[PDB]
């Protein structure tokens, strides 16, 4: 009926040009800049060369094949109701997931109208609120979400929920675990949940780098986050400058496979043995920055005595480290010596912080170990810092555009970073108003996402901290309980998405909780019929960001990752055009909430009479965009490339700290009250505390915690091959990092094109099985051959996988990405082997430490064998 | 009469599969009258070959994106009975209609790049997105592979045979299965990473990695390569054809030598303690 039109939109894998014709998406591609209307890029002159980025953006694999997700046959087609669920009769809680237990999920549901679905949910909401109160209504989306600032969970979800309930299952700082519960006590950075700032490090590195140690870092795979492959050319520049790349990772990751000069494969949970031996070498050879340490460290003398083995009787030698990790002593010492004499950047994690190693049983000591090494070598000075090569791009930090974490239309200052700046720009206290919550606050009631199963099935729990405790170093130490004083236990559960079986810990427990009799009602507001969705009583179809209007900036999260758009080669602001009408009978989350608001008699307050596009324009006017173009002009162009700011003075991450002067970067901390005269780290002493003062206070107050000592020491990982009794039955060490070809659950399954990728899933007898990588030696010992179906198991469950025999793992170590989107039990749900590929069924649910209430997934002991075909209904 | 050519740098492939996802995006749900029917899920018009070499801990892996070679002396055209034709710009295309019902076409390929589509009952394969190249509206003026790469692996060009020939010699570009004489127009840079092998090792002196040791590789008595060990005491001689070689090492006046057999496999001699 018409011609092809090129529109714009974006995703968690980067911005794209969307070609549409007759209401159908033809293709989605990376973006080409038009030098006639798009501002010039930045340039960096270093070591006799001029570096400038390509005039184009890049995308991730899962974004390249995203069209197959939009038009997926597993897309929820219309509102659905569980047949065995009668609101006014037998609710049959025990029959939730019955379809799944008989390998026929869809058979459990029947089609219903939007009007009837919403009436049923409203009747439940009102009944529960008047009988138990809003706290009885549990709700939680999950960590990630379709791209788009206005419709993002911190925005639309919170604006509505805050006006309706509710008890939030606040998220644990998954991405940051070790840095959050451990590193924070050592160097502060609470506002970044333990991660360091990275401002202007690219130019610093191009001019001074001689070596980069990628520790638990796979920049190519993770891109930091949301940045496609923007940093690929940068490591290419470094490589051509002669910079050496060393990788320390149990698995020879994708970046290592591409540019590694040397690769170390430590056994799971033993990285801190390597950091202690490196420090030991530096102390014995006097090869570190003593001046820097003398001025910027606290408790270093005592720590040094520990490293030297004076206090515990065990010198942390490279030989001692080899016996612990399996990495040759000579190589550890060689790296140590080279690191000391060359300008070396420590790329801990893919972002500059993070790293799979941080969310493992040794996560706390790994993070502190990374800080210790960077500190000893004088981080902040030219040629020495913590930099993962993904951030640090010289973008205009002075131009302001909100990341999704700043709240959008919710203005929630306690559960989003709206309070820093956006809330004040977006709301005027006259014509438009925020939606605060008096329940999702410390003095109200929330439960830990990691312990939802225990709260539902046990009816009681006690823990430390509330979600992301970034306010101050000690906020995570505050004690909470469920049910909270005066509040009600959960009666209803409103799920937004359903990825937990593949993303949390020892996940069979999440499947078991749905059938508990205390759960009177479960609603799932999702996009695809997968994961946990088939356990709900009512299912509401939401649409992707390609079916609604929104606005956003390439990789811009902001908030707990201030100015992270510096992950990209250009700051790109784009209008997310509604490319097509919603698929099936789905609708945007905002429209769903608008419909509920109407039935709850709060429509005016929630919507303020605005549709998604009206909110986008208001949002737009609250940014610095009006300085360059009007809404009308922006809407027409579709995207804007922020101009370069050539003359701004460079402020390299931590240089101010290294030089003992006032903080001068654009970072959001430390807060003035956490510093003396605007100098020093957020820590009490303002220095890097090898003996954390906050933890010393905590332990002296009576909170004894063996696995989180105030002093950074070699605490044996509780789930490692030589320190866990479990190793006898399950000798193999498994690490389960983020999926290479999917943004967590968003990409896998759904009959998407990504399932045809050779290294994603392997088709065997018509079924595409998840992959587990095994060293040829371990495979041979078990009669396992490439492509064979194997069973990975431990006390927590069984998972059927396709084996990939490789040399990319030290013998004894196995690897399998987490975040499988498919939950496909061979028997009863939560009690049998899964063939979908949910590796997190096997990971430990035990907290990193007694009070460090984070996930320790990446250290799991398992055993594998050729699958005999049984369903193993024994869990 | 300018022709199309593609250059693929093996040393730069990371196997993110942005290409592959790009074909599917372009062909799985779309039909292009005159060029091809929709692609069948599971087909690999763009087939990224994976190859691991060596053994832990001195192993490596390289990838080889493999589309249609659109060779100048194409066997399909020759034995396709008119169901396959060659355009002046070099693109080799299967006639979507004339090819229907002929599974035999698949066997006319020495490279095995065509796949049988069950629903359409026809052979299908790389079209080099001719439908896009033939449309001025497609601003990128290049195929979806090349455009979707985030790793600078592809170099897509339209030039004269002479210009391409010159480029081949300067960059040492190679094609797959040259001996067949089909003359691919898809060239590979650093192909040795995928087709050849290496020998490597780590030299230790008094227990520590030795940097600067002189290493020489000899075949039949004559030097074939040489290098000095890095700070990990390692060296790596790549691009080796199968056969027997001798490695000679000299560190601190201390010598060591040993033979190595390369048979479609790369070898790690391990730690050499001097
Ligand atoms: N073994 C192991 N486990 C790990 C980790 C690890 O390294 N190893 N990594 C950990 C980390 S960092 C994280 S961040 C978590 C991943 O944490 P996540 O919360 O678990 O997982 P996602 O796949 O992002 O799930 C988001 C859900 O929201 C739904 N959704 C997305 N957009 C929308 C929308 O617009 N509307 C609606 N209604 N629904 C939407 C999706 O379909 C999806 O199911 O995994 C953690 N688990
Ligand atoms: N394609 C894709 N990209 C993503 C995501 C995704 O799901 N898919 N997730 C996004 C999100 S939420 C985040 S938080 C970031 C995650 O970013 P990161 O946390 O940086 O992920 P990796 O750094 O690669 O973390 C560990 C790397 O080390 C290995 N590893 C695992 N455990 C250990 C250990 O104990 N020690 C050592 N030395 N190595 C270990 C793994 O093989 C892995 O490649 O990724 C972002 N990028
Ligand atoms: O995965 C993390 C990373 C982010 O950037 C975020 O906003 C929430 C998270 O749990
Ligand atoms: S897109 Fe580029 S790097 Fe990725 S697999 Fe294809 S050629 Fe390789
Ligand atoms: S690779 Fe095969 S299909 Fe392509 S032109 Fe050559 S012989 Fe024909
Ligand atoms: S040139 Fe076009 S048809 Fe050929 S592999 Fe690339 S994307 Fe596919
Ligand atoms: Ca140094
Ligand atoms: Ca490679
Ligand atoms: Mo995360």
């Amino acid at each position: 009926m018409g011609e092809v039109v090129r529109l714009t939109n974006s995703s968690t894998g980067g911005p794209v040009f969307v070609y549409v014709k007759d209401g159908k998406i033809i293709r989605m591609t990376p973006m080409d800049f038009d030098d006639a209307v798009d501002a010039p890029s930045w340039k960096i002159e270093a070591r006799g060369k001029t570096f400038t980025p390509p005039r184009k953006t890049s995308i991730a694999p899962y974004t390249a094949g995203f069209k197959s997700m939009i038009y997926s046959d597993l897309r929820i087609p219309y509102p659905m109701k569980r047949k065995s669920f009668d609101p006014n009769g037998e609710r049959n809680p025990q029959l939730r997931g019955a379809g799944l237990s008989k390998q026929d999920p869809w058979s459990d549901y029947e089609r219903i109208s939007w009007d009837e679905a919403t009436d049923i949910v409203v009747a439940e909401i009102n009944r529960i609120k008047h009988a138990y109160g809003p706290s009885a209504i549990l709700s939680t989306p999950s960590s990630h979400h379709m791209w788009g600032n206005v419709g993002y969970r911190h925005s639309t979800y919170f604006r509505f929920m805050n006006m309706m309930g509710f008890t939030y299952a606040d998220h644990n700082p998954d991405s940051w675990e070790g840095w959050h519960w451990g590193g924070m006590h050592m160097w502060g950075f609470s506002w970044r949940l333990g991660n360091p700032e990275q401002y202007d490090l690219l130019e610093d590195g191009l001019k001074h780098a001689e070596m980069i140690v990628f520790w638990s870092s796979d920049p190519e795979t993770n891109s930091g986050i949301y940045a496609g492959f923007e940093s690929n050319i940068r490591r290419q520049w470094l490589k051509d400058l002669g910079v050496d790349f060393v990788f320390i990772d149990p698995h020879m990751n994708h970046t290592a496979r591409l540019v590694a000069d040397k690769w170390f494969s430590p056994k799971i949970g033993t990285d801190h043995a390597l950091s202690f031996a490196i420090a030991y070498t530096w102390l014995k050879e006097d090869s570190y920055d003593k001046e820097y340490v003398a001025a910027n460290a606290h408790g270093f003398e005592e720590w040094a005595d520990y490293v030297l083995g004076k206090t515990d009787g065990t010198p942390k030698t490279c030989e001692w480290a080899e016996e612990e990790s399996g990495v040759p002593a000579c190589e550890i010492r060689a790296l140590a010596r080279q690191w000391a004499k060359k300008n070396t950047y420590l790329a801990a994690g893919g972002l500059g912080g993070w790293g799979g190693a941080c969310r493992a049983s040794h996560g706390i000591e790994w993070a502190r170990g990374m800080i210790a090494l960077a500190t000893m070598q004088g981080m902040g000075k030219p040629g020495s810092n913590m930099w993962s090569t993904t951030q640090g791009v010289p973008l205009d930090y002075e131009f302001y555009f909100p990341g999704y974490a700043e709240g959008g239309i919710s203005g929630d200052c306690e559960n989003s970073a709206a309070g820093f700046k956006f809330a004040w720009r977006m709301f005027d206290g006259k014509t438009t108003f925020p939606s605060p919550s008096n329940l999702n606050t410390s003095a109200g009631q929330h439960i830990p996402r990691l312990k939802i199963p225990e709260c539902i099935m046990g009816g009681k729990f006690q823990w430390s901290g509330k979600g992301f405790a970034g306010g101050d170093i000690s906020h995570q130490l505050h004690q909470y309980e469920y049910p909270a004083p005066g509040y009600s236990k959960i009666k209803m559960f409103w799920k937004y998405g359903g990825p937990h079986l593949g993303t949390m810990t020892a996940t069979n427990r999440y499947a078991k909780m749905y059938t508990h009799d205390s759960l009177e009602f479960v609603v799932s507001q999702s996009i695809w019929f997968e994961g946990e969705v088939p356990f709900a009583d009512i299912i509401l179809p939401a649409c992707t960001n390609f079916e609604r209007w929104d606005i956003s900036e390439f990789a811009n999260c902001s908030g707990y990752i201030p100015d992270n758009y510096q992950l990209c080669n250009h700051r790109v602001i784009s209008l997310q055009a509604k490319c097509i009408e919603p698929v099936g009978e789905s609708m945007s989350d905002y429209e769903i909430y608008r419909l509920f608001a109407k039935k709850l008699n709060i429509e005016e307050m929630f919507s303020e009479g605005k549709d998604e596009l009206a909110w986008c324009e208001q949002y737009f006017n609250a940014t610095d965009m009006p300085k360059y173009m009007t809404w009308d002009e922006f809407f027409k162009k579709g995207y804007f490339v922020v101009p370069d700011n050539p003359n701004r003075k460079k402020t390299v991450a931590l240089r101010w700290f290294a030089e003992g002067r006032e903080k001068d970067t654009p970072d959001w901390g430390p807060r003035l009250n956490n510093q003396v005269c605007r100098k020093g780290l957020q820590t009490t002493t303002g220095k890097v505390e090898f003996i954390a003062t906050s933890l010393k206070n905590f332990e002296e107050q009576g909170y004894i915690d063996e696995h989180r000592p105030s002093m950074h020491t070699y605490v044996p990982a509780w789930e490692s091959q030589k320190h866990s009794p479990l190793a006898v039955k399950y000798p193999l060490g498994m690490l389960s990092p983020h999926p290479r070809f999917s943004m967590h659950t968003m990409g896998d399954g759904k009959n998407s094109y990504m399932n045809y990728i050779k290294d994603h899933r392997v088709e065997v007898d018509g079924y595409k099985y998840w992959i587990m990588r095994v060293n040829s030696i371990d495979a041979e010992a078990r009669g396992i051959k490439n492509g064979d179906l194997i069973r990975a198991y431990n006390d927590r469950g069984s998972v059927i996988l396709a084996a990939q025999v490789t040399e990319c793992l030290q013998p004894g170590t196995v690897h399998s990405y987490e975040s499988c989107a498919v939950y496909d039990p061979l028997g009863t749900a939560g009690k049998s082997a899964d063939r979908g590929g949910c590796i997190n069924i096997l990971t430990p649910d035990r907290y990193i430490s007694k009070y460090a209430c984070g996930m320790a997934n990446n250290t799991a002991l398992v055993e594998i064998e050729k699958w005999d075909g049984d369903k193993y209904e024994i869990y | 009469m300018e022709q199309y050519y593609m250059v693929i740098d093996v040393a730069k492939c990371q196997d993110c599969n942005n290409c592959f996802m790009g074909c599917m995006d372009e062909h799985e749900l779309n039909e292009w009258p005159g060029y091809t029917a929709s692609m069948q899920r599971g087909h690999r018009w763009m087939n990224i070959e994976r190859r691991e070499r060596g053994t832990y801990p001195r192993n490596d892996i390289n990838y080889r994106p493999t589309p249609c070679m659109h060779c100048e002396n194409a066997p399909c055209v020759a034995k396709g009975n008119g169901a396959v034709y060659q355009r002046e710009d070099g693109i080799v295309l299967i006639d979507p209609e004339k090819a229907k019902g002929k599974k035999e076409l698949l066997d006319t390929c020495p490279y095995g790049v065509m796949y049988w589509n069950e629903e359409e009952n026809v052979a299908q394969k790389c079209t080099m997105c001719a439908h896009l190249l033939d449309d001025e509206s497609w601003a990128p003026k290049m195929p979806r592979c090349a455009h979707n790469c985030g790793s600078f692996v592809y170099e897509f060009l339209k030039t004269t045979p002479e210009a391409m020939a010159k480029k081949v010699e300067e960059e040492g570009l190679e094609v797959i299965k040259p001996e067949l004489g089909t003359k691919p127009r898809v060239y590979y840079k650093n192909l040795y990473r995928f087709e050849k092998n290496y020998v490597t090792a780590g030299i230790l002196v008094q227990g520590d990695c030795f940097e600067g040791a002189k290493v020489v590789l000899k075949s039949g008595g004559k030097e074939v390569a040489s290098a000095e060990t890095n700070f990990f005491g390692e060296f790596k001689f790549d691009a080796l054809d199968n056969g027997e070689y001798t490695v000679e090492i000299d560190a601190d006046g201390k010598s060591y030598s040993d033979t190595v057999v390369i048979d479609d496999k790369s070898v790690d001699l391990g730690f050499i303690k001097l």
